[PDB]
């Protein structure tokens, strides 16, 4: 195979990277031939910080306001250490 | 709004708590349930990010122990204009 | 290889000898002869990324000097 | 935003450094200080869902080690209008 | 473009999410829904070659993990002219 | 004053105390005496920043030996304007 | 909305990439692009709480091994009023 | 012609090959190069996947050895509307 | 389209058999059959840049192991103008 | 008041979470942004020293892990009249 | 400000260094110098807490190896009515 | 200009890849290709000396790899007025 | 002159140097000056091509042992219609 | 007087400390503040020789470990009228 | 005077410190200051070959060892009518 | 101008002597002789900082011989205006 | 020894 | 063009001889022909600097063996105007 | 000027490379060339002394390995008036 | 200026430099060069006392190894009105 | 010329050697000649930097040996304004 390259580039950053093995149909895939049980944690083996519907006990999926270690800010330090204590 | 809220269900009951808990939880709408097939119900909510997040998590808890259970609950933030072809506007 | 007249500089041509040695990249007119044949990181140091890309000021001075009221 | 968020302590110390910390956290708007007694205070904050949740949570974390510490955090995203009689709903 | 991308998914919560992911990513139209039976949902996408690769692989990535999960991604990049009227056209 | 100071204690008695340290400490105004409930009483100052530092430290080490002693002692250097609807202007 | 997301990056490419995920995850406004000199380039987008969280957690991941990556991601959910003077209002 | 890619470089010599490398590859159009500050310079060209996708490959081919380098290697496939503010417009 | 595919065989047969498959693989348009002396055949297509990768990684498969073989299968995502002159419209 | 406290960071997400703490811990006003070029962004706060010394313990603990960092914090009780000339009045 | 600051040294000389820096470094007025006796030299500066706090800090850093050197550097935040009569309203 | 350049190559394949190579790399026209016989197929690229210098070896190197290989590439700096009749002189 | 040659340099003074032997080493045509920031300067002439290769290979020998130094020299004999909108015309 | 003093810093914190330090120590004029790039930031001040000499090493004390430190701090007692050109007038 | 003498610094301090060695050492005449990014500062003076080549190397001896030092000293005794105009004819 | 030198002595004579040599040295003002008690005698000179440094210089070499000894010479280059009432403000 | 700002240079400065 | 070749001989055989190849070669003009003295012959041709080039090795390689040899083959690519003056316009 | 800088060289290829680079090199003014004899050419430029020091040097090292090579390089900065006579005045 | 400098030398040579290392050192005015027989020359200055200073170290470094040298470096901070008549007020 | 070149000789026979040795050498023009005193003589030349380098270097080889010898062999390339009123226009 020669010329020009759109053939996925793991350098190359964006769409190409993506669900590789979990495509059939890929222009590979013919060159090829030739979890929780429960969507909600148990209720008695945890407890909410914040109850009612800052719960976190049920997986929602998706753009839903939870944010990872990654992201600073609002809560944590940026609360807590505002103000002296004793 | 527009973040879409989806609970997923086996059977129709917990589908028709987790609506009720979702619109009771928060100012958001039903939009529709969809019988899936294969005893899956999808129950679709709409309404701004915050209100979607809250009644998801408030149907989620609510479905979780009424029938076969939750197979799923998530949030649509935004959601493409082309994906709301196959979103039902109005519960029927 | 390439055949036909050559730009090469040669023994017996003077005056292109200055500079001619350097490598280009990219595409280059003269012949590898004289040319020959992966970077990873700025090679300008500047003062900030010098140092890595408490509280100073006049609380700071006479640490055990003073005495009076404490303030936690 | 009609979202009541409320955080309880025991002891006025904490429940006004929750009172502090929620109310720069997020737009939240203070309602009332209330006197459970047992000495638990309860502060209630009311804005946006997800303001609301942010709010909460800071103040949740901020307070949790001043005084004699966090004793509950809540948020009800669409309190039924017949709540409201109940809740100070007078945050002047 | 006349490239068809098929997500196929266990409910419809993963397969909305996956037509979402497949709309975003890239310049795709998403030209139907299907409620196969058994659980089964196929969002079928149709754009040019890399339009397609690139939003069956965002979808794919986007619903793997979203509720009974993904069960095929595929691409067809020119389908039989036979195979035309075995396709939807537009979303109901 | 801007900043407020802040001392809880378990009994009238050390909080009295934790006034009188405090509020000959620093340039500091007792604004409130609150008894909690459960035997909970906070004594709360308002005045500049360093004043009330230097008070709340002062009231502190005072009350911490006196009767059942000090449940917290906090400094908020300056109160979010909402927090002020909550907090005493005079002693009663 | 006024919860302000900030994803700084080295490079405009990563940043690019950051503002692409937090605008398709959730409805939010990129209010302003920044070089701030050093190869920095600051994304900042304002929306609400809720589509703030989401939105920023979306970049975050998205930047992490685009170029020279993230280095910061960043939600206040409501920035003093001071705070604004210094935040850019629409994008250059 | 919606598809993103973008060469970020250590200088603008590798900037410039790689903007030549890209538009002589495949159809895209170049809509701008971004002085970001530190040394980065960014190419961004504007076209379908499969010519962006193509163009990008041979950008970096280009570029990676020229002076200090490549950073970044990045196609979009589909840019936001509001992310396009932030994007140079093709005069440029 | 402005992709060019081309693939080299040694004889006819291996030629009509990547022409069939490089035309069934993607959308791609056969416009020339080239008998070039001493047993070489070319088969060219002009299509999308994805389509003619997609047709010509097929077409390479498909004759690799037909009679005499492959010699050379290319993509080039656009020929320059003047190289446009040098190649067929439509096929002989 | 006329103290100063400055906070020096790499970046701008770490100065505006600075400038944010600083404004949000203390009675200071915040007068200043400015990028000082290869990515140190310095943010200034006039106030009461005690104000000025209990923002900057505020804003530099906050700062210290956002981005890049903390490069200075820095009070100074009182300014000569000559550096009023040099340090900005209000944030632009 | 009501708070006191006073540097006693062994001399004049130590004294109006003192005087000197305790004025340059925060906003506090000197309100007298004292011959004790004995070649003791008294400074009193009455300001703000914290400012008087920055202030005998800075005359003690200063006088305390110039001359004789400095005896005693002592803060107190709020004097009594009656310590007020022997101290020196204005300086002579 | 009046030079020519020359590559030969076993097949057509070898020779739309360094025709296309060679007009790209500097200021030449492609004046024609033909087909020599036996499997050659001979492209010529005529400009100024310095540019056809730079086209062959851009061909050369393009085409060394692609398909059978390159049997000559050579460089004329002047055409005698009468080899112009051997020449192909082509709008193509 | 359509061939582009580019020196980059840490610092203004190799650059200025390259600028003056690449001028007075062959008829190129000065046309651009860049701080690229960080400490990049980028000569820019175009020429003939073989002009500018003779320029380039002089000043990257001016320049290499002049201050920092030369961090890339590169010659592109025909650049696209396109990159020609980024690259200045008169050095100003 | 027209001797000039100068301190350079990595930062504008340090570089405040020592314009502050400077104009206290010594009757001189702040004339600038400049900001060269790369964090470089210099305080340019204008007395009489001993005045500038005081002030500098008042200056190099205080910022030597201020923010990222001291660079330069040079005295000029007189300045060729060619210097006076490139150098700063006022501090706006 | 048509020579050029170019001293490069990190940082302004010691480019002042050359402009001024160089102005008195010699009778050339300071003709621009440039800051070029990355904290790098050139010098310029333009005067005869004699005068300048005097000039340049007391400038290298006077900022050898001024804040970070120097980068290059270069002179130039003719340049060519090109780089004139990348040359600043009067400092700013 | 108003830089200030002090000498501390021991003894009246040692003192005269110190102040006479000072003001013999240099262009000072003898602000005055004060006495401190407990035997310390100070002179004050008020001069230009450079003047004021010589003066002191000499009286102290003069007067270390003289009597007891020098207590101290130290030298204020600048007095704060509010320290001005405390040193004699009268030439006698 | 004078004490006071020392105009004696310490090393740092230049 | 306006390069110089320049081929100097022992005679004006081994010159004629250098003048055809030279001017057969590339696209040259015979602007001269000098008999120095001694026996030296120079033949100088003005073309592009490609040309001359490959003229000048063309020429040295032709007459290297007729006569009595070859003494110089010289290109200057670009001349000073001054030295324009020194050259031959016509070979007559 | 009044310099003269002169180089004989073993033949005119030689002589009009020192030219060249003498012109180049500084502000000299060739001032004729001159035909000895015997195969000597003599260039003689007039300037300043720096100017002809400077240029004599550049054209005593360009012309050495040129052709037949360097007979002299040779300065007088001053020529006495009889001297003029057999000077040329201008080149022919 | 009341101060006085004088560099005492064995020659007018070193006191012709010494005069120019003097007047270029700092703010002094030249008034005076005696011839005081013997070989003895002597440059006076006046300035402020620290221009003299540095006026006359310089002066001293710069004198003392040119021809046969320095006899005397002297300062004098306040010269008696009575030495002022010995001495001259403008160079002649 | 503005450079002063100065040669101090024992006696005048030297001194005259050395002017007639000056003047002949180069451009620069007899100024003055003075009796020091002690048997000292100093010629001064007035030329440019290069000139008087040359002149010097020439008188001081001249003289050496001439009479009782050369003292001082020195050059000013440019005097301070204050320095010329010291120095002799003309000769006498």
């Amino acid at each position: 195979i020669t010329g020009n390259d759109i053939a996925p580039s793991g350098r190359i950053t964006g769409p190409g990277m993506l669900a590789t093995g979990l495509i059939t149909g890929t222009p590979e895939f013919r060159h090829a031939a030739r979890k929780p049980e429960l969507v909600c944690a148990p209720r008695s083996d945890q407890m909410d910080r914040v109850s009612g519907e800052g719960k976190e006990r049920c997986h929602i999926t998706g753009d839903d306001w939870s944010v990872n270690k990654h992201i600073t800010g609002t809560a944590g330090q940026w609360a807590s250490g505002r103000n002296p204590s004793m | 709004g527009i973040a879409l809220g989806m609970i997923e269900t086996r059977g129709l009951v917990p589908a028709i708590e987790a609506a009720d808990a979702m619109t009771k939880a928060a100012e958001v709408r039903l939009v529709g349930r969809q019988f899936v097939g294969g005893g899956y119900v999808t129950v679709l909510v709409r309404g701004e990010t915050g209100a979607v997040n809250a009644a998801v998590r408030a149907g989620a808890d609510a479905c979780e122990r009424v029938g076969d259970g939750l197979v799923a609950a998530h949030i649509i933030a935004r959601v493409h204009s082309e994906v709301e072809n196959i979103l039902p506007k109005a519960p029927q | 290889i390439i055949s036909g007249t050559s730009v090469d500089a040669s023994d017996l041509v003077t005056g292109n000898e200055i500079g001619e040695q350097q490598l280009i990249s990219g595409d280059a007119y003269v012949g590898a002869q004289q040319t020959g044949c992966m970077p990873t990181d700025f090679s300008i140091q500047t003062p900030a990324r010098s140092a890595q890309n408490r509280i100073t000021g006049p609380g700071m001075l006479a640490t055990g000097l003073i005495t009076g009221t404490p303030e936690f």
